[PDB]
């Protein structure tokens, strides 16, 4: 398959546990760092661009994250 | 007797004003009931079966190509043909090949060929469509009569009896009447509709491991397809997401069958509900159903018996369970009839005023001439009590200790509502068994929110919503004003919460 | 019934007491009407055939040049004459084939060549013309009152019509009449004479597939004319629009007929209403007509019946249509003949309060023996509730629920109020009985602008009006001087809206 | 030869499909694409042909566009 | 639809006068006549938008015809 | 001779090369060339014939339907399947209709439905491909001198007679050559690869008329096609651009096969070229071809011919051809052998002083005894002059007047050197001349401003040009500096020219 959409996005809030919450939240973490632990360089570079913005000492702040958050998961 | 230790039992305080047992049965934890006028019964929405369903679509998660047929034509003509492009039975794709003198083509470059594959299928994910109406629940309920660890365990032999009854509201017979005599009857004004909105809940079936899956997500994943269809020769639809057309270099066009997807549909399938099937009906769990019972028809048998005098004994030493409600199991002398079993757990011994509550309600030996081990509850007041159950000459007293101050209960029963809220959204202002101003105003105020906040945030798994909330709380106190920036750290406070509030 | 589930269906509930409710009714589904003691009724403009009409202009789409003769005079040797050149049948040119000695002339120059072709037609399209009269309207009245579950569509009995009686509103008889089974007969005073415009409209008749075409357009197609009907071979004006022959500097007169013109016409008729003239009288489906209902004769029936008691087993399950209504087909277990059987919108507690409206005015069991079908169209309140049927104690309720919003209906009498409106201009604000002069507007203020719009942009099309509209919706977001602003972005957006409504 | 009538100009408004309406709204377009793609040249042509004597910010477009709306048809 | 597009685009310029040529010289001009003649009202509406844009002496002259000729062809 | 009068017959008395001189002999008329001493000849691109053509598509303009079928599905059962969906020879469109109590299940709502018609083509229209090979061009060669009674057109034994010469040149053999025994031979080597734009030109056929079309146009036609060749039901593509699916106001969705698109295409082709068909060979007219006719190996049949004795009796009043070239048709009744016709031009005749320059230079008569005839050109001077025969007290002297203006006719080769300019477009410098500077470059500044000027205006059919050419020529008059107020005037009025050098 190509694109697989997540039934995650639209779960079903009930008292009984979801299909597999466990192993859910640990994956996004795994990837978004198991990515920077491979193509870490993108860090320092990605960081620069986060500097070339509204450089608010509380804004560059966000941007830095907006970039490293996206790279990892292709979007 | 049931609902004791369901890690999530909820004692619905009656009301000396008409029977409004407006309680939302959970398909998981449970809710027990108590009012002066009646014994104390409780319910556990046990089975939630779905009758019939529609086979909207079928997908294949393990295709299998068979015949690789290739055709070619040089720049001399337009395209290729190939015997198979006129069958649904296959899947073709045409492009170019550096057609030159390699094949002896007058003209050079430009060619165009087309390879195909006969598209079979190994395992298909058979989804379904279950109209909200035609389903059905089965709420079993028990009573704190004289039971003896007869709790849970056997249920069918128990239902042909007066204390354990099994009713079942259909979206068609929405007001079942559970008549457990010796006590009375029970009203049920259930809404076999506002359940889990099985509207957009196609019921999956991926190799006998079915999960109730949201509608959307069902149409959304593409691979093969066949449905509302008489199987016959499954004329598929799509198929690209399985046969892979990659032409090696630029002379030959090869096609491989992309891999099953079998479990990549299991990671896809990251929704919440897990279903079980009989084949007949859609037996499942995890759901909710809002009702209303009639307390009127339920007689306290006990207050007519002469309290029992003789010996009592703790066959089962008192066990505190889930927030300070203690079960004691005791047996009797051995030559008595249907009589009350006195029990006032008190502050002290002499001025034994009865202090605390008596979940059990009316405790009464079954008309037995044998040591009846009657299993019964009680709610000790925070601190040190004395579960004393006897005549008074021989008080089989007991030293008890409930470690829960009243303030430390309010803070922790604040969440027994915090979650029953964020799991029941607004059907949370439904436990409010009454027509109150705020029980009503609520179902309404936190309504244009359940509707709003959800519409504009109904697409983001756990992680994803913290990532927004935390971003909002920063948008919080940190900003130009504290005006339209309070509601930022406000609604942003919900998301951060909702994510962690479902977990614990 | 007739309209228990047709998307178009609109509800006119005017208890105006005017004994009338102007109501626009076309082949776009229908309308139901109800008021005091008046059995809610369904009017459905079904058929609107055109009886006798005769052709106005016939066109040829399939030319066929018979023989081609021709003559060429030599340079100033005179001129080329062909005896045909006079007989209307053929058609020729007077070119200049330069010629000299080689070409057989005693001189060098432009002798003249006249190539004649005998023209003939193979297949044409005649434009039968229709006038207000020769028009017959077929309305279908059906009262919910009390009827059948499946027979709500059966349409064969108009003699047994206790409800469904077929009218037949002619132009010469604007007024009408209805026959019922104990119900008042109804009278619709209409205007077949001016319903849907017909002066500007004809019936193309090619290939046997016809369609109502405008007048303007039908007088401008560029093919061969044939005025009147045929006397066999006829004389065609414009026998060349098809015929085409262009010889360049040589003696070679290339007379090519040009083919067919089906597509050439089908294709240029993408606004023409498909119509099936069958046999003698052309039938037009998809019309429009404005009537008025004279509500005097129609007075409820079976009101003097006893609120019947027997339980009611829903034969099927309670549905909803695009209007929140609900079919609730129940059963009557054999307790006497005809009697009423009441229902209520039990908004939760037992049978206590009656809520929401009931569309069927009065439900009545007209059957004397055992069980029989009947279906009540209700209007469940915007939220939840049940459905009581029969009476109090031995009443069966079916749980039901209606979603959407209280103000989601205000986003419908408004969106449906752009269709009713944008497909009947001002003859649209005609669904609800004259409430005074307050209407000397909604059906006035529009012939003030709309009749000025008719001219202004009257000639547009989808694509077109957007680029002529959006530029307006832009100009009004950029008016430097004036009040242009308000009328601009308005006249702009409304145009683009008119297109973005009905059929788009 | 040319059948210049365009009844789709003189539409009738009813609860029905005006004959061949399905692909009405789309057609007029795909022929502006079948035009430009095969005539990419004119792309930049009407860019200044319009720009010049557009005499405005936006006007440039309402030209550049109301030009690239002639060529496709009346041509 | 079934637009059987524009061959008028590429005319195999030569000696022997192209197909149906004799016609095409006027045809695209006639369609745009039989049109205004019908719905002239596109007057105060057409000439209107003209003064609305640019305002130059020679603006409307070219703006009014920018649209007047796009009106048809898309009718 | 061969072209004693064809619109557009030009001369090249200026071979101006070491026997090397080019030309573009098109299907449109011909050219006569005569070097300082060489006999004069008339070449012409008589015909051209593609040979093998691989058909690319087979568009279909007439669809015929059948097997109308269909299926529906209640709003619950998902999709709708019909076996013909697995037919590929059936077209369908699945769409949600309406239903419920009255039609199927009862559960209301807009369920799904599909309908499948069959397909087939009544008349197709292949489009064969033309590749720069397989295009043998024909070229006729007619010298002057010995040639009578326009025995010119008369194309017989175009072989035997050395006064005529058949020269076919394939792109794989451009260096052909004429065998004119007596006048020597004629060395020619053309450009069969760069004549018309054969690359890009398909070859179609509706019924039987044949065309020439540009690729684009051929691949941008909605019409259901079949590519390459195949005998079985050409698996059609777009089986639906010629079929229609009527949407019933409610319940149905019925097909309506659009009508024959013949005249629809038969009109779209307007801008194309006509083309015949002889056998399998794709004969066509209108082409143009380049060449380098070497003037060597050509000799005046008779430089050693005693002047013909005494009969200048011309059996034709010496008419005159356009472009100013008197033609005479002398007949030497009294004469002998193959002597030199003693012709000549005389401005006064008082005392033989020529001022003509006849171009049929070295006129001769053969087998000339009596009954001998013969024709011959003449460039009469401006004003008055007498044609003549050298000696004879029977020396004919038909007075002749030359009309027009000396330098007047000049204005002609500016607006004719323009026709060759507009058409040919850039291969318009390859007229008769060896080039170096202002001739090698003329191209160099044309090829560049020929491509540029193509890209930004190709696609501009005629009516387009002028429009986006006049409303352009305005931009030049407006603004200032010239750099952008001239380039827009030049390319504005000049655009217009390729509009008047077309139909005129
Ligand atoms: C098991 O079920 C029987 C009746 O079915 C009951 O008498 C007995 O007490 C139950 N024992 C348990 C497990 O409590
Ligand atoms: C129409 O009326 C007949 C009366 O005999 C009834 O039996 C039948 O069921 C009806 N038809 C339909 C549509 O079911
Ligand atoms: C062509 O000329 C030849 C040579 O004199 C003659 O025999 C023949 O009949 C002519 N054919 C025509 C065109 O009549």
């Amino acid at each position: 398959a190509v694109t697989l959409p997540s039934h995650s996005t639209r779960k079903l809030q009930t008292r009984s546990q979801t299909w597999l919450e466990s192993r859910e939240y640990t994956k996004h973490l795994i990837r978004v760092e198991n990515w920077i632990f491979r193509n870490p360089g993108f860090a320092l570079a990605a960081a620069a661009i986060a500097w070339l913005l509204g450089s608010s000492t509380s804004q560059k702040v966000i941007y830095l994250v907006m970039i490293l958050l996206i790279a990892p998961a292709y979007s | 007797i049931r609902c004791i230790g369901v890690s999530n039992r909820d004692f619905v305080e009656g009301m000396s004003g008409g029977t409004w047992v407006d309680v939302v049965l959970e398909h998981g934890g449970c809710v027990t009931v108590m009012a002066q006028d009646k014994p104390t019964v409780d319910i556990e929405l046990v089975t939630t079966t779905v009758s019939n369903m529609a086979e909207v679509r079928s997908y294949c998660y393990e295709a299998s190509i068979s015949d690789m047929a290739s055709d070619s034509r040089c720049p001399t003509q337009g395209e290729a043909y190939l015997d198979k492009q006129s069958d649904t039975q296959y899947v073709c794709k045409r492009t170019l090949v550096d057609r030159g003198w390699g094949n002896g083509c007058g003209l050079f470059g430009k060619g165009s060929l087309v390879t195909c594959a006969k598209f079979a299928c190994s395992k298909k994910m058979t989804g379904k469509s279950i109209q909200p109406e035609n389903l059905e629940y089965r709420i079993m309920l028990s009573v704190h009569g004289s039971q003896h660890s007869g709790m849970i365990v056997n249920d069918t032999g128990h239902e042909t009896d007066e204390n354990r009854a099994k009713v079942e509201i259909t979206p068609n017979s929405p007001r079942a009447e559970a008549t457990l005599g010796g006590f009375g009857s029970l009203g049920l004004d259930c809404e076999p509709r506002t359940g889990l909105d099985f509207s957009d809940l196609y019921y999956l079936t991926m190799n006998n491991k079915h999960w109730l899956v949201h509608k959307e997500w069902f149409h959304d994943i593409p691979l093969p397809w066949h449905a509302g269809a008489d199987t016959g020769t499954p004329h598929w639809n799509n198929k690209e997401a399985l046969v892979e057309f990659k032409d090696a270099h630029a002379k030959r066009q090869t096609v491989v069958v992309l891999g099953s997807q079998e479990g990549a549909v299991h990671t896809a399938l990251a929704g919440a509900l897990e279903a079980e099937m009989d084949g007949a009906k859609g037996r499942l769990s995890s759901g909710h159903l809002k009702c209303r019972l009639k307390m009127d028809k339920l007689r306290l048998k006990g207050v007519s018996y002469s309290l029992c005098t003789a010996a009592f004994t703790f066959t089962k030493i008192p066990a505190e369970t889930l927030h300070g409600t203690v079960t004691v199991e005791v047996q009797y002398a051995g030559t008595d009839g249907p009589c009350k079993v006195p029990a006032q757990m008190a502050v002290d011994m002499q001025t034994l005023t009865p202090v605390g509550r008596l979940i059990t309600a009316n405790p009464v030996i079954t008309e037995s001439t044998e040591n009846s081990k009657m299993m019964l509850e009680l709610d000790p007041p925070f601190g040190d009590s004395y579960i004393v159950i006897g005549v008074g000459e021989k008080k089989i007293t007991h030293h008890w200790h409930r470690s829960g101050s009243t303030i430390g209960k309010a803070f922790e029963a604040t969440v027994r509502g915090a979650k029953r809220m964020a799991v029941l959204g607004d059907t949370a202002w439904d436990f409010g068994s009454v027509g109150g101003a705020l029980n009503s105003l609520g179902k309404g105020i936190h309504q244009i929110f359940g509707a709003a906040f959800k519409s504009l945030f109904g697409g983001m798994s756990w992680f994803s919503q913290i990532l927004i909330g935390t971003l909002l709380m920063w948008l919080g106190l940190n900003t130009k004003n504290g005006s339209i920036s309070l509601m930022c750290l406000a609604l942003g406070g919900v998301l951060i919460f909702l994510s962690t509030a479902v977990s614990a």
